[PDB]
């Protein structure tokens, strides 16, 4: 029945699709991102997903017990996979906090991101609110109050702290009402995001200069397709969207799906995930192209007005087409007045503005809140879109917390003096308290640091070790015979070669390329805000900052060789 | 004034009469330039005003610039005021019902936007659907009976 | 369960409640109408309704067969009761035609009843559209094109003819889909009218000068409470709203309700009917009072402006409170200029405008279409309200056609060569063809003539003869013993005296009072439009017009003494 | 003009300059009546205009009614124009930008 398809849709659609994918796509060329995305999708989203579902269905055990039985060497992979989800949850909830804040600021008139404040002498608008737009300022200053560097930390604020607290409380309340939320309700939840995205696509396709965004998003230019930092971040974005490495899919299809097909399931999941990502990365980029072309026309109009007011020209003469003709003409009439005015003529082009308009980790927010002020009734659509994002957030949040609660409420050592609600609240409280780093003044930098490495590299390595283990330690022929005898169908050599050969070579090649291009350039530069100019400068990471960058991937991936040693000291006696 | 602006209306001193006479002089200049192809320097002292009443009311006539015995006919002044009425209105914040030139009537505002019987279209679609359901029902009740 | 209550609500709410009741209430003093309405309600809406339901449940036969068995004298009461409904259906469908037309004219901008046309010289608006309002003109001229008298008939128009044809076709289609329309659908149909009435009450209570309408509607003045033409038309309005006389309620609770209570049923029905009528006669009168106070303020403003422009006065001096002071002051300053201007000073008062503002049989239309132009988005509410009225119309129409179809599809003489659909369509076509009198130029006058007498007097007499028969020809004691033995409950002496004594005396007294006040004044005057002045003048009925006035009640009530004679010639042999 | 009115803008002949000088004279009259409590009959010939450019641009100063050597200071003219700017705007259909 259609219930299976709608449950699958609910499974797939998350936050890596409507929030993370556009931020990654804009950052790495746009056009030069889908090609690597589709490549990594077909080569590592079909085979490893199906392999993981098949193992979870075959062993019918938890995330840790399965790899415990496959070999005594490989027990710690479950511990690492659980630590990964633990790292995920904390910074993950901040995205729900932000949507909470934006939602609370939607019951006003006018909306605070639609106008700029006034200066002290009440003549014009604020100086910072003019360099940036009305929305970039509201994001970087009103809801974040970012510092111009990483060393100027400051102190914990009180508004984002409260929003994050409320987010943790509401996820607590949703988890206390049983570890189930669907049933006769999937038809509404799985459909609302699609409906709101259709609405916003209708709105954003009727904006002047929209085709520029789609052109920038689809058409690839072969100069950053040779960037290794694009391939790896495209593959691990897939790894992050499907849920690999988190040990959730293994434990899901373990006490479920007795003899149903795993191939059809994995294929539908991967297809709907990629389709939602590609469809959501278009409604954003139409509005992005609109913003870029608007800023470009503004550059042009400002320069034209300066030239008109300076010498003297009939208003409306120098518009946008004779600009170069008149620029040249004002070199044989009176260059004495022109030369000393040259350092003020702004040189603006559309490409340089499509490249850097709203780039950053708040792209989804700034862009979506930018297409609300240009709407008929703004508060309604703002409330609707932000409630949609909150639903997606609570969904992905409960789905990620399942992978950390269940491998804890089953061990018969810790479940003695602590009941279910108590330990759930304890984990929630520790997470809420550790997530207070991201409510400081330089908290967005720490959020960005915690996002990429901790969410990507560990899981990329763990799925690799999982595949190596299932292929060359348990026996490929043994497994295919087992699955034939269990399900009654033989897997094609297509998947048989994808499991063994292509993925475990591609992942290692992608890792060594990125590690080499890290070793041949040196230290890496992240970003900044530069409130005094209104653009993202690229300041360097401090030395103490690289410490946490190392420690994250270490403490989330070095749990394998310590399990392989604890299982070696116990095998001595 | 009170009808048009409410409790936001200015008071009508003699500087307002100065501005009114200058507006009428400007209108006469424009009409004689754009229609008669002549350039005549009407001033505010060539607009003669009489019978000033407190309900804002007066008569005026116009004289050639320096020939006091030369009165521009009433018809040409009516034309010159028709040509520039929307500007004299704006100078005072009045709207053609608060600034009445008795004898000069505004004659605009034609409505146009219907291409036919917009209602006939819905009537026809509903009638089509209804007759189709009717024949379906007759056929069903006939062949099944 | 609540299904019974909702089915009862669907039973009660019709068109005599939302269309006919306000038109009658405004016509007869307003305040001096509810008092007679409630009196006649309590004295003739409880007892006769319960008696009719009880007889229909006791005999378990049709409308004609029951009175056939009660006595051979009384067979023709069913024929008369059927002829009544036949007379009803034809002019009844015109009300659905009009709502159809108004609905079709709701997909425009601006709506045609919201502005006036222009004159020939394009200086101002139309002359007739200014005397009347923008809505009275659109009703009397655009959708009706009424003639200034009854003798100027003219020819059948083609727009209202088409609307009436479509109405008959759609009622045909609804009747061809089985003689049942409810079931799991009552919760929506029975609720939509009340929701839309709540909406319009919310809108109409926030209009300046609304309390005047409610004051005029509720507060009675004792000078027209002595008008006999108010009592009779208030009692027979009840008779028309509950469905008495039509023989539909007898045939309804005949093959149904085995041993359930009839008292509770009749009480709920009467209460919800009267409640619906009184609640709907308030949303209209709030807007009516608004219209009246607006027209009064317009009179005052026009007179003030004339006085100001005439002599000379500072604009804004003579407003509405010093009007009499200044009127008197301008008699000791220069009466030489005042006297010759006296025949132009309009004398306007609020009472004389509340008495005659929108009076007529299109009151519901003109008033409701007047509170749409004063709304935020007009087309939406217009479409909603007119679709509501169309639902009510089709409902009451099918309910009235049931009483004419079923006593025809059962007689085993005519059902030989004509199947069900064929005879249904034949009656529908004959009705559609006879209802073409009401699409002429003087068609509204014929509609008004056919409405009152044919819908009221026959049924008022038939329920009287029904009660006399059931009380003094079948035996009161026999019937009460039968009902006690059948249902197991004794009826109180309350209903026992209401059946026998109070109603058969009150109806005859009300009839002789009205017939006397017809004989002591002479001929009656109906109304006219007087397009050249913009108010309803009261021209006389022509002599040939009284012919149909007589023939209607004759041919719909004189079927009793011919049955009593046909049953006398057969009892001779 | 083209920035404010679009393809609905009038052309700026010397009758428009006449109306501008009359507006400035009216503003000066009003300021000297309502603030200085004096009645001075400024005219359109007391507003001296210079440097007329085709991008609509000029300088102006104001002189006492019949004393050509008496120039009203720039500060009082600024005050008189602040007091009546919303009216000079309306006379030309312009909007302070
Ligand atoms: C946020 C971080 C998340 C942390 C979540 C991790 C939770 C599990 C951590 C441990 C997983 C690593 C496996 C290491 C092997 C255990 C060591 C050992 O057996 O001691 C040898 C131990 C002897 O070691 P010795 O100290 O060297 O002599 O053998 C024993 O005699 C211990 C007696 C066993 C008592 C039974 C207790 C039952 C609870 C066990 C279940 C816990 C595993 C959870 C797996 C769930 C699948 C069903
Ligand atoms: C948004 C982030 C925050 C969200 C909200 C988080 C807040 C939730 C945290 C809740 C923490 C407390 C949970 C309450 C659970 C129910 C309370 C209850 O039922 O109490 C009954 C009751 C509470 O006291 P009462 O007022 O007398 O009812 O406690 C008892 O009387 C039972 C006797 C307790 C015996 C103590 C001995 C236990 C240990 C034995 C020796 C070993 C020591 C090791 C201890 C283990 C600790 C790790
Ligand atoms: C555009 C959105 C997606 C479009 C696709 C719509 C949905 C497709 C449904 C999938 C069809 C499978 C139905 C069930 C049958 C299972 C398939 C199966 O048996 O596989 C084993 C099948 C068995 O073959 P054997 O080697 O003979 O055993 O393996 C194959 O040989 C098929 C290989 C096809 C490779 C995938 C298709 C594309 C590869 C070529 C390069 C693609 C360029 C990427 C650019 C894309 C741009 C958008
Ligand atoms: C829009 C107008 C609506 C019109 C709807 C009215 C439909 C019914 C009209 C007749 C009602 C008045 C009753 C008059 C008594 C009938 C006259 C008579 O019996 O002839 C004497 C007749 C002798 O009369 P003679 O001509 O004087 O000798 O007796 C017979 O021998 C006739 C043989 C009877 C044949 C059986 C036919 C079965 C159909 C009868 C059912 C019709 C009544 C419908 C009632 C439904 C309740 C179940
Ligand atoms: C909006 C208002 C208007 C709404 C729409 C109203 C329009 C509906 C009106 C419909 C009128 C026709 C109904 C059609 C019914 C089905 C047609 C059909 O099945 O025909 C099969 C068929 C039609 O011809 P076909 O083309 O050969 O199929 O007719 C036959 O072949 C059957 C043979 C007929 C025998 C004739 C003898 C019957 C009478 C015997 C002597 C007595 C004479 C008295 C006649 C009684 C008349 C009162
Ligand atoms: C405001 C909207 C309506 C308000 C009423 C809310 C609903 C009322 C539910 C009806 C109560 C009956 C429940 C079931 C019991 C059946 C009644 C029963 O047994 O009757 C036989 C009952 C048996 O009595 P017996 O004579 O001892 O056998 O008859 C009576 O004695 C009751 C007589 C009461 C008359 C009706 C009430 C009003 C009469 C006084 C004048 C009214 C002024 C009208 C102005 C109204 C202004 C709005
Ligand atoms: C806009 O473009 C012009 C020309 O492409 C730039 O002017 C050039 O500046 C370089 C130095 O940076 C000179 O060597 C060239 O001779 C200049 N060109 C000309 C034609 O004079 C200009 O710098 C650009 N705008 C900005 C803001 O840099
Ligand atoms: C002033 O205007 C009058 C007209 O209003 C002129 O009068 C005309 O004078 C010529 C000869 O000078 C006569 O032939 C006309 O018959 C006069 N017209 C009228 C209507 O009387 C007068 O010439 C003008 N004076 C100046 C100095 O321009
Ligand atoms: C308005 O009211 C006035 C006074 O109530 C009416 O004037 C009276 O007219 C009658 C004749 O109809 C005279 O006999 C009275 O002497 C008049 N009264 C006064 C005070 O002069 C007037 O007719 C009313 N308006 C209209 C239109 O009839
Ligand atoms: C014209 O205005 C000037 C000022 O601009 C007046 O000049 C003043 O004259 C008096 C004596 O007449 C001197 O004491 C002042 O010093 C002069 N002021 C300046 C600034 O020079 C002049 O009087 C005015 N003339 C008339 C006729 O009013
Ligand atoms: C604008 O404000 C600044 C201080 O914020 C002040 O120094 C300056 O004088 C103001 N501008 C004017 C024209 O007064
Ligand atoms: C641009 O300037 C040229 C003169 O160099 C002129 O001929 C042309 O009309 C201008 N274009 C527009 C659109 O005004
Ligand atoms: C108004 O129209 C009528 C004819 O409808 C015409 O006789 C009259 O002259 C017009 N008014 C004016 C001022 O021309
Ligand atoms: C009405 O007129 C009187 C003079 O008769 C005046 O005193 C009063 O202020 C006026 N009322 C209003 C509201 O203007």
């Amino acid at each position: 029945s259609l219930q299976f398809v709608f449950a699958c849709i609910s499974y797939a659609v998350g936050l890596g699709n409507v929030w993370r994918f556009p931020y990654l796509c804009q950052m790495y060329g746009g056009g030069s991102f889908l090609v690597p995305y589709i490549i990594m999708l077909i080569v590592e989203g079909m085979p490893l997903l199906y392999l993981e579902l098949a193992v979870g269905q075959r062993m019918r055990q938890g995330s840790i017990g399965a790899w415990r039985t496959i070999s005594p060497y490989l027990s710690g992979v479950g511990v690492a996979s659980v630590v990964v989800s633990f790292f995920l949850s904390m910074y993950y909830n901040v995205i729900n906090a932000w949507a909470f804040w934006y939602l609370f600021h939607s019951f006003q008139d006018p909306l605070p991101w639609s106008v700029c404040p006034l200066n002290g002498n009440h003549t014009g608008y604020d100086e910072e609110c003019e360099k940036a737009s009305s929305t970039q300022y509201f994001w970087y200053r009103k809801t974040l109050n970012i510092s111009p560097s990483l060393q100027e930390n400051g102190g914990v604020q009180w508004e984002p702290a409260l929003c994050l607290l409320l987010a943790w409380l509401v996820v607590y309340l949703c988890i206390l009402r049983g570890t189930e939320s669907t049933g006769k309700v999937v038809y509404f939840t799985a459909s609302l995001p699609y409906c709101v995205l259709i609405i916003y696509l209708i709105r954003g396709l009727t904006l002047h200069g929209a085709t520029n965004g789609l052109m920038y998003m689809f058409t690839p230019k072969i100069e950053q397709l040779a960037n290794p930092k694009a391939w790896i971040n495209a593959a691990t974005q897939i790894f992050f969207s499907l849920g690999l490495g988190f040990g959730s899919l293994i434990a899901f299809a373990s006490y479920n799906e007795p003899s149903n097909n795993c191939q059809k399931h994995a294929i539908i999941v991967s297809l709907i995930n990629s389709f939602t990502s590609i469809f959501a990365s278009i409604v954003t980029f139409s509005i992005y192209g609109f913003k870029a072309t608007f800023n470009y026309e503004n550059c042009l109009k400002k320069v034209s007005l300066l030239l008109t007011n300076t010498f003297d020209l009939e208003d409306g003469f120098l518009t946008a087409s004779n600009l170069e003709q008149v620029k040249g003409y004002l070199a044989s009439a009176y260059p004495s007045k022109y030369s000393e005015m040259f350092p003020q003529i702004k040189n603006c082009s559309l490409e340089s503005e499509l490249d850097t308009a709203v780039q950053g980790t708040g792209l989804a927010f700034i862009v979506y809140t930018e297409a609300i002020k240009n709407m008929e009734v703004s508060q309604l659509w703002s409330v609707l879109y932000f409630f949609m994002l909150l639903m997606l957030g609570i969904g992905s949040m409960l789905g990620n917390t399942a992978a950390i609660l269940t491998p804890l409420t089953d061990s018969k050592i810790i479940s003695s003096h602590l009941p279910k609600e108590a330990i759930s609240g304890l984990v929630c409280l520790v997470n809420c308290a550790i997530g207070m780093v991201f409510t400081m003044e330089a908290g967005n930098y720490w959020f960005d640091i915690f996002n990429d490495y901790a969410a990507t590299l560990s899981l990329l390595l763990i799925v690799l070790v999982e595949t190596i283990a299932v292929c060359y330690v348990y026996g490929l022929r043994r497994f295919e015979s087992d699955l034939k005898a269990m399900t009654g169908r033989a897997v094609s050599w297509y998947w048989k070669v994808m499991w063994a050969g292509v993925s475990p070579l591609l992942i290692v090649s992608l890792f060594v390329f990125y590690l080499s291009d890290y070793i041949l350039t040196g230290t890496l530069k992240y970003q900044a805000w530069d409130a005094s100019q209104g653009q993202l400068v690229t300041k360097d990471y401090p030395a103490y900052a690289l410490a946490v960058i190392g420690l994250l991937v270490a403490s989330s991936t070095m749990c394998i060789p310590l399990a392989a040693l604890g299982t070696f000291v116990q095998r001595r006696l | 004034l009170k009808s048009a602006l409410g409790d936001k209306a200015y008071e009508w001193n003699d500087n307002e009469m100065y501005l009114f006479r200058s507006s009428v002089a400007y209108a006469m200049r424009q009409y004689f330039l754009k229609v008669k192809n002549q350039m005549i320097l009407f001033g505010e002292e060539d607009v003669r005003v009489a019978n000033l009443k407190p309900r804002i009311s007066f008569n005026f006539f116009v004289t050639a610039p320096k020939n006091v015995s030369d009165i521009i006919p009433r018809t040409e002044v009516e034309k010159a005021i028709r040509m520039s009425r929307s500007r004299i209105n704006d100078a005072f914040r009045l709207n053609d019902n608060s600034l009445e030139f008795l004898g000069i009537q505004p004659t605009l505002g034609p409505p146009n936007q219907p291409p036919v019987s917009i209602w006939l279209i819905v009537f026809g679609v509903v009638m089509g659907v209804i007759v189709v359901g009717i024949v379906i029902l007759i056929f069903t009740g006939i062949r099944d009976r």
